[PDB]
């Protein structure tokens, strides 16, 4: 599974899309902070002094991300809630 | 195994197939008297490990589960050392000491930081006392006067300073003032 | 419901560790930090049975891993005076787990050691409390008890 | 094995808790008594000085 972003695609023929499931109480917060495509790639746009922390449970790399920024996960990254 | 369960330690309430040797407390709740007879309810909780030297050893190791209930062995005997030591002690005494007292009595009259039973390894390192209480509500009642009476003393002693200074303020008012006529 | 014949994973919190045991292969694993921890076929998680509430009753919570980092857990405690004054205390102790080498499994299996980490914390530090306070009058006690 | 042998022994429990109450305030009395005193005896030091 990869997150395919910025332009547009086609999928080729061994390609599916993938619903991305979240924690039940992610969902509402991204909705709090904004039914959900789950196939779309999950967004989140951080406010100004703040700051996110995102794991990628298959990367193995955590990330904290500052300030007014677009954080997008991929397909196994999870929000801290 | 069979093994003591409950509160008030009831034999052979807890069956098993495994000898649990980690760091884990068992709690007891045994009446104790005092030597001028106040009969006090006391909570412990016992601190217990199996101390193994060589879990390579057979008799070493045959030899902690020798002792069929180590629960129910280790508080009766616990509760023995303690009841004993308290006997000897008036409710006054024991009241304000009681986590001395206990220390004392269960560790030993030789100073030691913990208890060990050499039939099968048990080794108990602290009594940690959750409570005291008289058995009987006529004695709650005596103490609880004592309360009231000692909260009577605080007021007095609160009245009795203000008074005192209330006095020392009047006083330097008043040799100023007699200063002042006579200068006037 | 869960389908069984997929590897059983579990998404380990930040801040917490899981201990496994491989009941075929013989090796423990204490997995610490954010993780995906996955079990074998006869792998099995260790699982911790905690006090909680305010009163802290035993067997209250359970769960698959230990939390590590700086948090606090609260307890109401009854305490008397050497004037027999009986108090209610409400504390909160603030507590983490310290861990020198995240690779030495020895000090990392002790962390599971205990059964109920916040039971016997508890227990343990209110007895101290109780012991202090009982050779202390009330009007003493009111005045110092930080 | 008695009842009656049991309350006999409860009534010197009562006579323990009385006797430590009485203490009690027997020391309370006594410190009453000195600072009492000793604000009185400045009191009169002071009367001289003004």
């Amino acid at each position: 599974v990869r997150a395919v972003i910025g332009s547009t695609y086609m999928l080729t023929q061994d390609e599916v899309l993938w619903e991305k499931e979240l924690p039940p109480g992610v969902e509402e917060l991204l909705n709090k902070g904004q039914p959900r495509n789950k196939t779309r790639v999950v967004s989140y746009r951080v406010p100004h002094n703040a700051a996110v922390q995102v794991y990628d449970y298959r990367e193995k790399r955590a990330r904290v991300v500052f300030g007014p920024e677009l954080v997008s996960l991929g397909p196994e990254e999870q929000f801290t809630v | 195994l069979s093994l003591s369960a409950g509160r008030p330690k009831r034999p052979h309430a807890r069956r098993a197939l495994c000898l649990l040797l980690g760091p884990d407390f068992f709690t007891d709740v045994i009446t104790i008297e005092t030597a001028d007879h106040a009969r006090l309810q006391l909570q412990l909780a016992y601190n217990w490990h199996f101390e193994v030297n060589d879990r390579k050893d057979p008799q070493e190791t045959a030899k902690l589960f020798s002792v069929p209930d180590f629960v129910g062995d280790a508080c009766k005997a616990i509760a023995s050392r303690v009841r004993g030591a308290v006997a000897s002690v008036t409710f006054d005494d024991f009241h304000k000491n009681s986590a001395r007292i206990i220390r004392t009595a269960v560790f030993g009259p030789r100073p030691r930081d913990q208890a060990v039973f050499p039939q099968n390894g048990l080794v108990v390192s602290s009594v940690d006392v959750q409570s005291v209480e008289p058995v009987d509500q006529r004695t709650r009642d005596a103490l609880q006067r004592s309360v009231q009476l000692a909260i009577e003393i605080t007021t007095n002693s609160q009245e009795a300073a203000a008074k005192h200074e209330a006095q020392r303020l009047e006083q330097e008012a008043r040799g100023r003032l007699e200063r002042q006529k006579i200068l006037d | 419901p869960r389908n069984k014949t997929r590897v059983v994973s579990y998404r380990v919190p930040h801040n917490a560790a899981v201990q496994v045991y491989d009941y075929r292969e013989k090796r423990a694993r204490v997995v610490f930090g954010p993780e995906l921890v996955s079990l074998g076929p006869e792998e099995q998680f260790t699982v911790l049975s905690l006090s909680a509430g305010r009163p802290k009753r035993p067997h209250a919570r359970r769960a698959l891993c230990l939390l590590l980092g700086p948090d606090f857990f609260t307890d109401v405690i009854t305490i008397e005076t050497a004037d027999h004054a009986r108090l209610q205390l409400q504390l909160a102790y603030n507590w983490h787990f310290e861990v020198n080498d995240r690779k030495d499994p020895q000090e990392t299996a002790k962390l599971f050691s205990v059964p109920d980490f916040v039971g016997d914390a508890c227990k343990a530090i209110a007895s101290r409390v109780r012991g202090a306070v009982a050779s202390v009058t009330f009007d003493d006690f009111h005045k110092n008890s930080a």
